[PDB]
RNA sequence: UAUGCAAAUAUAAAAUUAUAGUAAUUAUAAAUUAUAUUA
């Protein structure tokens, strides 16, 4: 499977999934448009 | 083949597809044909 | 979004590692610089750094092309002015304003002609900037050292003729009349360098 | 008067040709062609009226000042006896529209629509002529004109007066008129921009 | 040491294409979505099952001008030079024949005189008529047909 | 609004983009359009996606049965490209889509070498043209 | 040739004795015709002028 | 006869099938069905650019009529050939003697000029063409060139 | 020289486009006023009743076509101080 | 201004200097620098 289906459930909006499962929702300015409602995950920031 | 001619008379030639596809009515046809000009080539990493 | 992808909020968006060490390069390309003017490296027109480039060397002769304002400039009416000059020089008893009328007609047209040519030329500047110019991004082709590799290819040849020996070597220049001033036994013409 | 140069003809671009059955060298002392074509009629008209040329039909009606199509239609209905009264005005309109551009009228738009749908679908492969017709007929639409106005607007083609005109065109609405004219999602833009749209297009 | 002005911001003329090429985004997005932690954008939901073409390669990577890289953007005459010379001669001997099919735009669902005439030209050649006489004969065919038509018109 | 520019390119900048009425190529175009809006894709990437999209086996050799120099007719392209903007909700007022896509083409019709473009300036890249000289732009 | 001719006295050490006679053989290009291939920028703009004035 | 559904005129079809199924992606029979089907429709079914004149046919309709007159519903080989024998006997003027286009069996050389040239390699060219071999009525003194 | 040639060709390739747009404009004038009219505007003698008018017009064209001798400008020679270039026809600095 | 003598950049190499013990390095190129007769 080269191109797997991934996450297919539309029961909420992309922005509601994003909101619940991701801290990334709290920082709307730090994310580009292509990734905006797309992340379900928490990200760590490390300043080198 | 010394003898086989019986078949030769009702025998069938193979059909002219090259000019039939040539002379098909086309949607790029022009009253007067102009050869395209030269396309941009790649002159190497410094020139592009 | 609201503006270019190669330009962010503070200036040109710094892709290569040269931009991060030298970030004067992002915000200043010269004295024709404005903020909307980053990422478009050419600046307006009639303006500093507005000149389009052709294989890296800028185009500063545009008027000279359409033959407006050049020494080689195209002249509209000659036959007229010559005719009228002839009239003036021949005699003073008869004065011909007929010639001066043909001429001033000619001029009256010439004005509009010229405005047309100028307009067409500015359209050429626009087209040349869009579809030809590299915006000063490619190496100069117009001076001999830029072609060094070419000359090298020739030096190499004259070396392989010489048994792959003397590179960049040339025949000793002899004298204005080396051939006829020299006695039997001495070289009267310049030899191949390897032959010395 | 003569040019500043006298040259021979510019060479003919590849792909470029003089259209078929089109006399390239024709002079005014040539004999009048028999048929009615924009060409034959315009050369004719040059011989008759001299140098009178009008951009469109309403410009002609401008120059004659108060002469409607049908009035002249009676002159021609007199001259050619077997014509109808309708065909007599039609003759005028067809002659004028050959000498100049075709008229812009609601009537002709309607006729065009009616023929377009009297023909229906066509045997063209992608229904080609039908997409032609459809794409054209939407150019004459109200909504399209509104859009043309907004586009010329975007380019700053108006002046102060146009603006105050748009303003007081807006003030004339009620909240009710807004609710009705916002239904179309376009027409309220037309109510505001009407005069300006009419100005650009005409 | 004088250099062309913008060499600082000069693009990489070999590699500046790579970043934007569809396959790259297919792979990257492919292993991004695979994570389970990314909601796939819809283009991916689509080209997932219609992946792009294989052998289209840039000219930057392959240094061949003559390589026709794209099935789409390709322009090469289907007309062999002999045909070109033939219908060009036919076309220049009469403008009517050339314009007949396409005066304004090309009407491509109707047959065209240029074509019909080329057909009956080849027909004449294989019955042994030489070049000149075959051409003038086909042209006479066209002209006589047109003569019929406009007699009717009159 | 840059969307209209993109669509102008897909319509006029591509020789022979197959039959654009067919539901296959049509869906390609639809999806890519909705992906240029909402910023999910670069214009360049979506364009190279469009021209590299899968159409039909032995494409060129079927193209020899229609086209001479490989230039198809541009009606199907514009009708599809307007259709997509209408069926997607792109504009608040329906007509605007078609009008703009049409208008931007008509203005470019007068330009020298109108349907060719330098590959660097054609789309988004580090260095750009000034807003007057951009190609299907409203400011030309 | 020019070398040999010179040392034999059949061609002058400077100058072209046939200069006028040879003009038929050279393509003298009239400013009135237009050769689509020229590096002459004057001729092009001249014909542009001409047609525009027409 | 409906022995098969599929026909094509495309050069080197096999390569195109290969490269088309390289660009394909999944193995689900939905996908497979469509890929195969689209391949078939776009090439092997004759939707476009095909005519009845152009397909190669031995049994072209007059021939069918003849066959059914001769060989249809005959209970032996013997009956078949006394039938045939009775058909050979027909005059050229009878109603029931019907004609058809015959396919010309192709010539070897295809043109008369080709005939001469082909014949000419088994022969010896003369040094001089036929019109100047015969000595002139005037006399040409042969000099050095 | 090479560089400026490759500039000239670009200019020219554009000016042939300009000239085309002009000729096209002329075509549009043709189908606005009709071909013959346009020809009239261009000096066609449709008013020439007899040959004497023709010979007047052609006498005019003759007196135009006859070329008065062109006096073509030759740039003066600039004498500078130590003469780095005695090719100097202008005051611009040169790279020796 | 090529009859004596005269190998020598066209690159096979291991951080700069230095006769191969001295000093601690050196070398390097596109940021920035107002007047060259264009409608
Ligand atoms: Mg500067
Ligand atoms: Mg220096
Ligand atoms: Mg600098």
């Amino acid at each position: 499977d080269l191109y797997p289906e991934g996450f297919q459930w539309k029961h909420k909006l992309n922005t509601e999934y994003n909101q619940w499962r991701s801290n990334t929702w709290l920082t709307p300015d730090l994310i580009p448009k292509e990734h905006r409602g797309r992340f379900l995950c928490n990200f760590q920031l490390n300043i080198v | 083949s010394i003898y086989a001619h019986a078949l030769s008379q009702f025998a069938v030639c193979r059909q002219p597809w090259n000019e039939y596809i040539g002379l098909l009515t086309k949607q790029d046809s022009t009253p007067y044909h102009t050869e395209p000009q030269e396309k941009p080539a790649y002159r190497g990493r410094k020139q592009g | 979004r609201q503006h270019d992808s190669g330009v962010n909020q503070y200036g040109l968006k710094p892709t290569n590692a040269y931009d991060y060490i030298n970030p004067t390069n992002l915000i200043n390309f010269g004295r024709g610089t404005t903020f909307d003017n980053l990422g478009v490296r050419r600046a307006g027109r009639g303006e500093i750094d507005s000149s389009p480039s052709h294989s890296g060397s800028p185009v500063f002769t545009q008027a000279k092309l359409i033959g407006l304002s050049g020494e080689e400039q195209l002249t509209m009416c000659q036959s007229e002015t010559m005719a009228l000059r002839l009239c003036m020089a021949k005699a003073g008893k008869e004065t011909c304003e007929r010639e001066s009328r043909a001429l001033d007609s000619c001029l009256g047209r010439v004005g509009h002609l010229r405005r047309a040519m100028s307009e067409a030329c500015w359209e050429f500047n626009d087209w040349f900037i869009q579809n030809v110019s590299d915006n000063h991004t490619k190496p100069f082709q117009h001076r001999p050292h830029d072609w060094r590799h070419f000359y090298a290819q020739e030096k190499l040849v004259r070396e392989r003729q010489q048994n792959g020996h003397a590179y960049g070597r040339r025949p000793k220049q002899f004298s204005f009349g080396a051939r006829y001033v020299k006695t039997d036994g001495y070289g009267k013409r310049p030899r191949l360098p390897y032959n010395k | 008067h003569g040019n500043l140069f006298y040259f021979r003809e510019y060479p003919m671009y590849p792909g470029e040709y003089v259209p078929a059955e089109h006399n390239t060298l024709s002079s005014l002392r040539d004999e009048l062609r028999l048929d009615l074509t924009a060409q034959s009629l315009k050369e004719a008209w040059m011989r008759v009226s001299g140098g009178v040329y009008f951009q469109s039909v309403d410009e002609y009606y401008a120059s004659v000042d108060g002469l409607d199509a049908e009035q002249i239609g009676e002159v021609l209905a007199a001259l050619f006896p077997e014509l109808n009264c309708y065909e007599a005005q039609a003759l005028v309109q067809r002659t004028l529209e050959c000498i100049s551009r075709p008229v812009s009228a609601a009537s002709r738009q309607l006729s065009r629509t009616i023929t377009a749908e009297a023909v229906g679908l066509d045997n063209a492969p992608g229904h080609y002529t039908n997409f032609l017709e459809w794409m054209g007929r939407l150019t004459e639409t109200r909504a399209f004109k509104t859009e043309h106005a907004l586009f010329e607007f975007s380019r700053r083609k108006f002046n102060r007066d146009d603006v105050r005109v748009m303003f007081e065109n807006y003030r004339l609405m009620s909240k009710a008129t807004l609710l009705a004219d916002s239904a179309d999602s376009y027409s309220h833009f037309y109510t505001v921009l009407k005069d300006f749209a009419r100005k650009v297009a005409g | 040491y004088k250099m062309p002005k913008n060499m600082g911001v000069a693009p990489r003329f070999d590699t500046w294409n790579e970043k934007y090429e569809p396959w790259e985004h297919m792979k990257r997005m492919g292993r991004l979505v695979g994570t389970g932690f990314y909601i796939p954008p819809e283009w991916y939901n689509h080209f997932r099952m219609f992946p792009p073409i294989n052998h289209n390669f840039q000219q930057e990577k392959t240094l061949n001008p003559h390589n026709a890289s794209e099935p789409t953007q390709d322009d090469t005459s289907t007309l062999s030079p002999e045909r070109v010379a033939l219908r060009d001669e036919l076309a220049r001997k009469s403008r009517l024949v050339a314009s007949e099919g396409m005066r304004y735009y090309n009407i491509f669902w109707v047959r065209k005189p240029l074509d019909t005439m080329e057909k009956e030209y080849y027909e004449l050649k294989r019955r042994g008529v030489d070049h000149g006489e075959a051409i003038r004969k086909v042209l006479q065919g066209f002209y006589s047909g047109l003569a019929v038509k406009k007699r009717v018109a009159a | 609004d840059d969307m209209f520019i993109w669509l102008c390119h897909t319509a006029m900048s591509v020789l022979n983009p197959g039959d654009m009425r067919s539901r296959l190529i049509y869906n390609h175009l639809r999806i890519l359009a909705e992906s240029v809006a909402s910023g999910e894709m670069t214009q360049r990437t979506a364009f190279r996606f469009f021209e590299s999209a899968v159409r039909s086996p032995a494409y060129r050799e079927i193209a020899k049965r229609q086209l001479e120099g490989g230039a198809a007719t541009r009606l199907a392209g514009i009708s599809a490209a307007a259709d997509v903007m209408r069926r997607m909700g792109l504009t608040r007022r329906p007509m605007s889509s078609y009008f703009e896509l049409y208008q931007r083409i008509v203005e470019r019709s007068e330009a020298m070498t109108p349907w060719g473009f330098p590959p660097l300036f054609q789309f988004e890249e580090r260095l750009s043209l000034e807003p007057r000289l951009k190609f299907f732009s409203r400011a030309s | 040739a020019k070398a040999q001719a010179i040392r034999i006295g059949l061609y002058p050490r400077f100058g072209n004795p046939f200069w006028f006679r040879s003009q038929k053989f050279r393509p003298k290009a009239y400013q009135e015709n237009y050769d689509p291939t020229t590096y002459s920028t004057k001729r092009t703009v001249e014909h542009f002028a001409y047609n525009w004035v027409q | 006869l409906g022995w098969t559904d599929l026909f094509t005129t495309i050069p080197d079809m096999t390569y195109h099938i290969k490269e088309w199924f390289d660009t394909t992606e999944h193995m689900h029979n939905d996908a497979v069905a469509w890929q195969l089907g689209h391949l078939l429709e776009t090439c092997f079914k004759m939707k476009e650019s095909h005519s009845s004149a152009m397909e190669r046919a031995a049994i072209t309709p007059t021939r069918a009529r003849w066959v059914e007159d001769a060989f249809a519903d005959q209970p032996s080989v013997n009956d078949i050939m006394r039938t045939l024998t009775e058909i050979e006997q027909l005059p050229f003027q009878s109603t029931h003697n019907t004609s058809d286009e015959s396919h010309i069996t192709p010539y070897t050389l295809g043109s008369v000029a080709a005939g001469v040239q082909r014949l000419g390699e088994h022969r010896l060219r003369y040094t001089l063409s036929p019109w100047d071999i015969t000595p002139p009525e005037d006399s040409v003194v042969l000099k050095h060139t | 020289r090479r560089w400026h040639r490759r500039l000239q060709k670009s200019f020219i390739a554009f000016m042939q486009f300009k000239t085309m747009k002009v000729l096209e404009d002329q075509a549009r004038l043709v189908n606005t006023y009709g071909q013959a009219a346009v020809n009239a505007a261009l000096g066609d003698p449709w008013n020439a009743t007899d040959n004497v008018a023709r010979e007047r017009k052609s006498a005019a064209v003759r007196r135009q076509v006859r070329a008065l001798p062109m006096v073509n400008v030759v740039p003066k020679h600039v004498a500078t101080m130590k003469q780095i270039h005695n090719d100097r026809f202008n005051y611009r600095w040169r790279v020796n």
